[PDB]
Formats: C-alpha cells, sequence, structure tokens
C-alpha cells in the first residue's frame, strides 16, 4: 500500500542489482561453456541457470515501467480535470457535480457529432 | 509498382481537393476509442494534412490562372467588358461614398449652425 | 453572357475563400474550452456553436459553388483547341476610354475634395491643440 | 524651485523658460510649407507613377504645433498580401523628415530629396515578386539589395536582383530606378542550341540543366502593375 | 562497473564459435519467440554490369555542362582517352569582338592542377597588334588564379581579359 | 506540475534500457562476422556496453526527479467511477477530456502551420477598446492606464518597471504614433511630443514605430496588441548582446527576433 514513487524508489535499486548479477552468471556460464568446449576441463562445479536471472529482470524492468505507467497515467487525468472544476468531497455538492459533468459531455458529444456530420456532408 | 515507370491517375483536382479535406479530418473525427495518449503524432498528422492540401489548392489555382492565361489569348472581348464593368462599379462606389460625405458634411454645418447662437 | 473571365476569378476567390474559412474555423476551435469551465455554462458555448455551424454551412456552399464553377468552366472548352499559352508566352474600344476619361475628372473631383478636407482636418487639429 | 529637490545639471536649468515670439510663429510656417510640399511631392509621385504599383498614404488625426506624423504603404494594384514595404514618417518644421522604411532604416530627407520614394518603389515591386512567388514557386531568399550592375545604378543604387524556380524552369528579374526596371528572363531546360561533342559523352544525357537564357521580351505581356508576374509564373505546369 | 562478460569476452580469442550460441541462443529462443524474427525473403545477385564504357571524366562533364550558351568547347584530334581526357577547341563566341580559340589541355579531372596549354600563341598573337595586347595582360591574369579550375574559371578569365584588354 | 514530462522521460529511459540489453544480447549472439584483418568487434561490444551504462546513468539520474506524488485522488474524479454503482453503469467523461485536449493542440498546430494563408487579397466602436486594454493590462510588471484626453483617441501610457515610461497613441485600432521616453513623462495636464531622450530612447522609438509598422495584420486587432505587449515586454533587461559585445555603441537593443543585440547588427 505504497505510493508509486516509493515503488519506484524501492525497485531501482533492487534493478540495479539483479543486472550486476545478470552480468555476473552470463560471464560465468560463458567462460565455463569456452573451458568445457575449447580448452581442458577446468569448471567442473554447478553453475546457475542465467534464464531464471535474466527473466527476473525482465520481470523486475516490467513491474517498473508498469507503476511509472500508472502513475503517469494517474497524474495526467488529475490535472486536466482539476483545471476543469473546483475541489469538493469529504465548496460544491455532489450531484451539482454529477449534472455538470453530465452536460459537459453531451455538449462535447454534440459538438463532435455536429462536426463529424458536417464534415461527412461536405463530400 | 506506382514507384515504378507508370502512375494512374484520372479525375482529381476537385474531388481529389474535397477528398483531402474531409479525409484529414479524421484525426479529430472517429467512432473509436479515443487513447488516453497525445505527443509528437498529431503534429505529424496535421503537417500532412496541411501541406498536401495546400499543395492541391495551389494546383488548382495555378490550373484558373492557366485558364485566364488562354481565355485572353483566345478573347479579350470578356476581359474588356469586365474591366469596363469594373470601373462602373469603382464609379458607382466613388459617387455614393461621396453622397454619403456630403449628407454627413450637410448635417454637420446644419449643427453648428444651431450650436453657435451663443 | 459568357463572363469567362469573371468566372475564372470568382472561382479562384472562392479557392482563397475555402482556405482563409479552414484557417478561421481552425482559429475558432483552438480557443474553444470545456463548456462548463467556470461560469459561461451555454451563453458562450451556444453562441461558439452557432458561429462554427455557419461557418460550416458557408463552407459547403463554397464547396459546392466551387464545383458548379469548375464544371462550367470544363464545359466551356471551346476556341484554341492546342493552348499552348502556358509554353508560347512571348519570349468597344472608345466606350473603355470614354469610362476612362469620366474615371480620372472623378478622380480630380476628389482629390480637389480631399485636398480641402485634410486642409481642414489639419487646421482644427493644430488650433485646437494650442488651446490654453 | 523644483531644481532644489530634483537638482537637474542643465536640462530643466533651461527647460523652465525660453525664447519665443516671432521665432514660433516661423517655426510654425517652416513646418506648414514643409508639409504642403512633402502632400504635393506625394500626390505628383502618385498621378505619375500609374501603371507601377500605386502608392498608398494615411494620414494622422494628432497634428501637433511643430511636428506631426504620416504614414504610407506601397500596396501594389489588388493585394493586400504584398505590403512588404510600408514606412511612417514625421516632417518636423525646424528639420526634415525622419523616415523608417520597416527595418529600423532610420534616415534624413532634404528639401527637395525625393529619390528614395523611388528607390522604395523598385525595391517594393522586387519584394512583391519575392512574395507571390513565395506564395505559390521555390523561391529561394536571395532577393539582395543590388549586385554587379545591371544598368549601371543611375537613380539611387535601384537595382532588383531575385529569381525562382517553380518546377524544372526558373524564372529571374531585375528592376531598378526606371534604368531599366522591366528586366526578367526566363531559362527554359532544354532548347535548340547544343553541344554533343562533350555532352553525348557523359552518360544519362544531361537534360536537365538550364543553360539557354530566352529573354522575356516584357512586351505586350498581360502585365497589369508588374503583380501579374504570378499571372506569367502559372505557364509551368499543365 | 560490469565489465566481466567484457573482458571476457575479450579474452575469448579462439577462433572456434559455437560456445556463444549454445550459451545464448537457447535464452532468447525461449524469451522471444519469433518463428521468422526476419521474415523478408532475400535472394540476391547484386551486380549484373555497371559501365557506359563511352564515359570521359565525369568531372569535366559537369563543367561542360555548366558553361554559359556564349562558350562552346569540342575536341580536336585526341590523345585524350581517359588521362589527358581533353584538349579542346573553345571559341569565345559573345558580343564583343572575337579571338582565336586556345587548347587548354587538362590533367586528370580530379583537379590537382589546372588547365592552361598556350599551344597557338606563336603565330597567332604575334600577327595582329590587338591579339598581342591580348595575350600581354591575360598572362599576367592568368598567373595570378589559385589553383585555376579547367573549364568554367579559365574560360571566364580568358574572356574577362579579351574584353579587358579591348579596353 | 512540470512531473509529467519527467515521467515521460523516466518512461524512455527504461524502455531504452529494456532495448539495450535485447540488442547487447542479441549481438553476443553473432560473432565476428566478416573482418579478414582484425576483429572489430569488440569495438561494437564496447559501445553497446557503454549505452548500456549510459541508460542505467539516466534511469538513475531521472530518480532524481518526481519529488512525491501528492494525495488529491485524481483531483475530484471520482464521481460514478468510484462513487455510487448505480452512476457508473462512466467513460464518457475521460473520452471527451481526452478528444478536447486532442482538439485543441491539433487546431493550435493547424492555425500555426496555416497562417501562411494563401489570401490574394481583400476584394470581390469605442467599447472594446477598454476591455481590450484591461485584458492587456492583466499581465504581471505591465501596469498601465489610458486617458483618452483629446476625442476618440485612446492616449494611454505603460511602465513595465523602471522609469521609462511610453506614451504610445492609439486610434481605436491600429495603435500607432508611439513616443518613448525615460525618467520623467507629462507636462501640464496632458502627455506631450517631447520624445526627449539622451540619444538611446530615439533608437528605441524608431524600433517601436517599425514594430507598429510590422504587426499590421489585416484583421482580428486585439492578438495584434497582445502581440505588440509581449514584444514590448522583452525591454525588461537590457542585459545581452549575442553576435557583439556588450558595449559595442551606446545603446544595444532590437528583438523583433525576441532575442535583442546590439544595433547596427541587423
Amino acid at each position: 500500500d505504497f505510493d508509486p514513487v516509493q515503488r519506484y524508489k524501492m525497485l531501482i535499486p533492487q534493478l540495479k542489482e539483479s543486472l550486476q548479477t545478470l552480468m555476473k552468471v552470463a560471464a560465468q556460464n560463458l567462460i565455463q561453456n569456452t573451458n568445457i568446449d575449447n580448452g581442458q576441463k577446468s569448471s567442473d562445479a554447478p553453475l546457475q541457470r542465467f534464464d531464471k536471472c535474466l527473466e527476473e529482470f525482465y520481470a523486475l524492468c516490467d513491474q517498473l515501467e508498469l507503476c511509472l505507467r500508472l502513475a503517469h497515467e494517474c497524474l495526467s487525468q488529475s490535472c486536466d480535470s482539476a483545471k476543469h472544476s473546483p475541489t469538493l468531497v469529504p465548496s460544491l455538492p455532489y450531484p451539482q457535480y454529477l449534472a455538470v459533468i453530465k452536460a459537459q459531455i453531451t455538449c462535447a458529444k454534440d459538438i463532435h457529432t455536429a462536426l463529424l456530420d458536417c464534415a461527412n456532408k461536405v463530400t | 509498382a506506382a514507384p515504378g515507370a507508370p502512375r494512374p491517375s484520372n479525375s482529381t483536382l476537385v474531388d481529389e481537393l474535397e477528398s483531402s479535406f474531409e479525409a484529414c479530418f479524421a484525426s479529430l473525427v472517429s467512432q473509436d476509442y479515443v487513447n488516453g495518449t497525445d505527443q509528437e503524432e498529431i503534429r505529424t498528422g496535421v503537417d500532412q494534412c496541411i501541406q498536401k492540401f495546400l499543395d492541391i489548392a495551389r494546383q488548382t489555382e495555378c490550373f484558373f490562372l492557366q485558364k485566364r492565361l488562354q481565355l485572353s489569348v483566345q478573347k479579350p472581348d470578356q476581359v474588356i467588358k469586365e474591366d469596363v464593368s469594373e470601373l462602373r462599379s469603382e464609379l458607382q462606389r466613388k459617387d455614393a461614398l461621396v453622397q454619403k460625405h456630403l449628407t454627413k458634411l450637410r448635417h454637420w454645418q446644419q449643427v453648428l449652425e444651431d450650436i453657435n447662437v451663443q | 453572357e459568357v463572363n469567362t473571365a469573371t468566372l475564372c476569378r470568382i472561382g479562384q476567390e472562392t479557392v482563397q475563400d475555402i482556405v482563409y474559412r479552414t484557417m478561421e474555423i481552425f482559429q475558432l476551435l483552438r480557443n474553444m474550452q470545456l463548456p462548463n469551465g467556470v461560469t459561461y455554462h451555454t451563453g458562450t458555448y451556444q453562441d461558439r456553436l452557432t458561429k462554427l455551424q455557419d461557418h460550416l454551412r458557408q463552407l459547403s456552399i463554397l464547396f459546392r459553388k466551387l464545383r458548379l464553377v469548375y464544371d462550367k468552366c470544363n464545359e466551356n472548352c471551346g476556341g484554341m483547341d492546342p493552348i499552348p499559352v502556358e509554353q508560347l508566352i512571348p519570349y468597344e474600344r472608345r466606350e473603355i476610354v470614354e469610362v476612362n476619361k469620366k474615371l480620372k475628372q472623378k478622380n480630380q473631383q476628389l482629390k480637389q475634395i480631399m485636398d480641402q478636407l485634410r486642409n481642414l482636418i489639419w487646421d482644427i487639429n493644430a488650433m485646437l491643440a494650442m488651446r490654453n | 524651485r523644483l531644481s532644489g529637490p530634483q537638482a537637474f545639471d542643465k536640462n530643466e536649468i533651461n527647460s523652465i523658460q525660453s525664447t519665443e515670439g516671432l521665432l514660433e510663429k516661423i517655426i510654425k510656417q517652416a513646418k506648414h510649407i514643409f508639409l504642403r510640399s512633402r502632400t504635393a511631392a506625394t500626390i505628383d509621385s502618385l498621378a505619375s507613377r500609374i501603371e507601377d504599383p500605386q502608392i498608398q498614404a494615411h494620414w494622422s488625426n494628432i497634428n501637433d504645433v511643430y511636428e506631426s506624423s504620416v504614414k504610407v504603404l506601397i500596396t501594389s494594384q489588388g493585394y493586400e498580401q504584398i505590403c512588404k514595404s510600408i514606412q511612417l514618417q514625421l516632417n518636423i518644421g525646424v528639420e526634415q523628415v525622419r523616415v523608417v522604411h520597416r527595418d529600423g532604416r532610420v534616415i534624413m530627407l532634404s528639401h527637395q530629396e525625393q529619390e528614395l520614394q523611388d528607390f522604395l518603389l523598385s525595391q517594393m515591386s522586387q519584394h512583391q515578386v519575392h512574395a507571390v512567388q513565395q506564395l505559390a514557386w521555390q523561391v529561394l531568399s536571395f532577393s539582395n539589395h543590388v549586385g554587379l550592375g545591371p544598368i549601371e545604378s543611375i537613380g539611387n543604387a535601384s537595382a532588383i536582383t531575385v529569381a525562382s524556380p517553380s518546377g524544372d524552369y526558373a524564372i529571374s528579374v531585375r528592376n531598378g530606378p526606371e534604368s531599366g526596371s522591366k528586366i526578367m528572363v526566363q531559362f527554359p531546360r532544354n532548347q535548340c542550341k547544343d553541344l554533343p561533342k562533350s555532352d553525348v559523352l557523359q552518360d544519362s544525357k544531361w537534360s536537365h540543366l538550364r543553360g539557354p537564357f530566352k529573354e522575356v521580351q516584357w512586351n505586350k505581356m498581360e502585365g497589369r502593375n508588374f503583380v501579374y508576374k504570378m499571372e506569367l509564373l502559372m505557364s509551368a505546369l499543365s | 562497473q560490469p565489465l566481466l562478460d567484457a573482458v571476457l569476452a575479450n579474452i575469448r580469442s579462439p577462433v572456434f564459435n559455437h560456445s556463444l550460441y549454445r550459451t545464448f541462443v537457447p535464452a532468447m529462443m525461449a524469451i522471444h519467440g519469433p518463428p521468422i524474427v526476419s521474415p523478408v525473403v532475400c535472394s540476391r545477385k547484386r551486380r549484373f554490369e555497371e559501365d557506359e564504357r563511352q564515359s570521359i571524366p565525369n568531372v569535366l562533364q559537369g563543367e561542360v555542362a555548366r558553361l554559359d550558351p556564349k562558350f562552346l568547347v569540342n575536341l580536336d584530334p585526341s590523345h585524350c582517352s581517359n588521362n589527358g581526357t581533353v584538349h579542346l577547341i573553345c571559341k569565345l563566341d559573345d558580343k564583343d569582338l572575337p579571338s582565336v580559340p586556345p587548347l587548354e589541355l587538362s590533367v586528370p579531372a580530379d583537379y590537382p592542377a589546372q588547365s592552361p596549354m598556350w599551344i597557338d600563341r606563336q603565330w597567332q598573337y604575334d600577327a595582329n597588334p590587338f591579339l598581342q595586347s591580348v595575350h600581354r595582360c591575360m598572362t599576367s591574369r592568368l598567373l595570378q588564379l589559385p589553383d585555376k579550375h579547367s573549364v568554367t574559371a579559365l574560360l571566364n578569365t580568358w574572356a574577362q581579359s579579351i574584353h579587358q584588354a579591348c579596353l | 506540475g512540470v512531473n509529467l514530462e519527467a515521467f515521460s522521460q523516466a518512461i524512455s529511459a527504461i524502455q531504452a534500457l529494456r532495448s539495450s540489453v535485447s540488442r547487447v544480447f542479441d549481438c553476443l549472439k553473432d560473432g565476428m562476422r566478416n573482418k579478414e584483418t582484425l576483429e572489430g568487434r569488440e569495438k561494437a561490444f564496447i559501445a553497446n556496453f557503454q549505452d548500456n551504462l549510459h541508460s542505467v546513468n539516466r534511469d538513475l539520474n531521472e530518480l532524481e526527479r518526481l519529488s512525491n506524488l501528492v494525495g488529491k485522488p485524481s483531483e475530484n474524479h471520482p464521481l460514478h467511477n468510484s462513487g455510487l454503482l448505480s452512476l457508473d453503469p462512466y467513460s464518457q467523461l475521460l473520452q471527451a477530456y481526452k478528444w478536447s485536449n486532442k482538439l485543441q493542440y491539433h487546431a493550435g498546430l493547424a492555425s500555426g502551420l496555416l497562417n501562411q494563408q494563401s489570401l490574394k487579397r481583400s476584394a470581390n466602436p469605442q467599447y472594446v477598446d477598454d476591455v481590450i486594454s484591461r485584458i492587456d493590462r492583466m499581465f504581471p510588471e505591465m501596469s498601465i492606464h489610458l486617458s483618452r484626453p483629446n476625442g476618440t483617441s485612446a492616449m494611454l501610457l505603460v511602465t513595465l518597471g523602471k522609469v521609462l515610461k511610453v506614451i504610445v497613441v492609439m486610434r481605436s485600432l491600429f495603435i500607432d504614433r508611439t513616443i518613448v521616453k525615460g525618467y520623467n513623462t507629462e507636462d501640464g495636464k496632458l502627455d506631450i511630443w517631447s520624445k526627449s531622450s539622451y540619444q538611446v530612447f530615439q533608437k528605441v522609438t524608431d524600433h517601436a514605430t517599425t514594430a507598429l509598422l510590422h504587426y499590421q495584420l489585416p484583421q482580428m486587432p486585439d492578438v495584434v496588441v497582445r502581440s505588440f505587449m509581449t514584444w514590448l515586454r522583452s525591454y525588461i533587461k537590457l542585459f545581452q548582446a549575442p553576435c557583439q559585445r556588450c558595449g559595442k555603441f551606446l545603446q544595444d537593443g532590437l528583438p523583433p527576433t525576441w532575442r535583442d543585440f546590439r544595433t547596427l547588427e541587423a
């Protein structure tokens, strides 16, 4: 139940650490495969998968992108409507707010429909 | 393969202009779900809405001017009649303006004559 | 009555008018805020809506007249079959003369009147300025 | 006594009182004859330059004691979008006018110096053809002041120099202070005279360049007020 | 900071290139699943033939195209297949008085040089008094051009000198 | 409230980090294609690694932005979505908001583009002046007031921060005949034709006359006066002179291109 900014701040360093571990496991797996395919047997030890790491890194990246996208959409939809009405919630009553919003939607739809009909009738 | 040698094009320059005009409005009118994002796309849309429209408008204007050239070299009597009509209209407008100015001047003269009683 | 030259002039004027009305309606739509913004419930909204309706109706009329004059001009193709004027550039009259003379006389009288008009304007504006 | 608190060095100490009497009436009469002469010169230039772009002046309502204000624009025949040169000069009494063409080009004239009007008319015709090419085609912006001399530049440096290619052709003009102001040449791409000696050896035979001048021969052309240059530019592509 | 992959890829000098495939391709094919990541078909025999086999150095062709209708150049019995490529006969047909055409044999068209040839100087210029004065000032003017160019520069200099010494 | 730009930049940075990781691990899946002199693939590898480091640094830098997410749960947006379940059968309001924003931006761009209209020529009210003057005076640091002492002429006066007031006359439209004067004025009981200065404000008056003769639009004089006022507002600093030094001459100013520099250089 944290804020999106808090989730971003707590995801970024885990993201960096996941990237570091990804590079490390990739290097280890690559050097093991090379020593087992080019030179002599030296890396006789169980290595990681390098896939369970990259999948988790991609998951962290995607989750951070989704959190930031949600925050951006929230701030955008809160900014455009803040400049269209005052604040009134537990300066204005709720039924009047609903009626004003309905009238605004109706007027915008009417303008759009009139413009579309005129543009279609133009040709 | 239009970018090759041939290039089919017919029945344009009037309906083509009308089609471009009614078509580059589609960015505004659409029975679709307007996405909740808009950046650097409406710009490149309106760019080609305006550029091709101005181009075809200038094409139509050049066609009209070419028609004017062919008409002047083929029939100057129409140009003479148009010039005569324009001169008559200018004379009528000048006479009307002079009459209005004279009416206003006479009104102001009567106003001054009535106001200078002292 | 052919009036084909005036037809082409009216067509060019109609093209320019269509361009100008497009510019005007776009400038009008630019400053078209939300209807229930602060105070203007419907008055300004209905006024702008009626203005846009008149704009679009006159634009439709302009397009109709443009199609009509284009059809008339394309149908008026007669005489000068080659018409190489686009590539062959160099590289009745008594009534016109009388009308020009009358217009010149009227313009001379107009200038004579304007001289006294501006003289009176200067005199008044310069005499009332030296007051006090 | 206001010189006490606001100590003025020599401005108010001299502006508190000045001479008057006959000098003021003399200055007023000088301003009167100067305005009359300027108006007569403008009217004469209008009556003379008939086929040229008719000059359009506009006076002002606020005519002060000594100074005044006069406005004027070129405004070629039937073209409101060609107002590329419009100046506002004030005709002071004890000095000469101080006109500014468009771009802060402040200058000071003399009693009978009116060649500035002719030079401005020439370069305004130049700017008019420039704008009408920029409206209708691919006109670059090399309409410089004057360059290298078309007619030896008699008439105070008035010598236009601008060109514009619409499609494959190209059109150039050079107007001046009535010393060959009707100089217009349009050079096409293909023509009769050629030289297949070193051109045939060139792969993809070059018919795209435009060499032969083929002067326009501005005689009996449909130029009503020189604003009909587009009326010839329309001869680009059907 | 994570220079491990960099130093390992740098250490991987040997010629055998199959470890990277077996090490990476499985993961990418598992996550990214394109049966044809580049479904476009590419089968190309690029070069069929590219030669006109009749072209003189193209750079000279550009200049002969940029020439004014007053000038006109040609070719004499030509030792100019590809190397000299020019020794022309340019007659300065113009409004003023005519003259004798020069040769102006130029170097390869890359032009780290100029044209001037001065072949017919012997009999043509000494014979006439006006032609003698034409050569005089024109030589001094050509001894001024810094790295003159073949057709346009030298031809314009010749015309200017011819119509300047004319006085 | 400029967090939208920072959020867009952060989204782009994360997308760039993902794309850079993908490009690195796709190029590493391919050895040296064709070198024939020396394996130049190490250069591309180092470039891709540096690009990944650049993207990580960009994300870390964008982390410094986005100070805090305020409360105000969508700023009075929840009325039927989070409100009564009857009220939300709601997407009509959001669709209308988005469509209005898109229409406004598109019309603005279209007007700004079609400003260069192909209008051939023009052939075939002393009540709004006070309103326009008040609307223009609503701008900050531009306290003006009109007097109208003689006739319908609007002999207004402006003063921004200094005592360089400008008595710009008008004609109920297309205001002209301006005269600037600094540090005292209004002699007697009205304006004046003094135009006195220190050979500096004379150039300012010349530039103002050039501007008044420059902004002559065919219609919409309110936009003309607004442009004139925002052009005049640029004279509040006088502390810049590109293309030259600060003191090439006594004065330095000609901003028709919104960048004032030394005179006699344009």
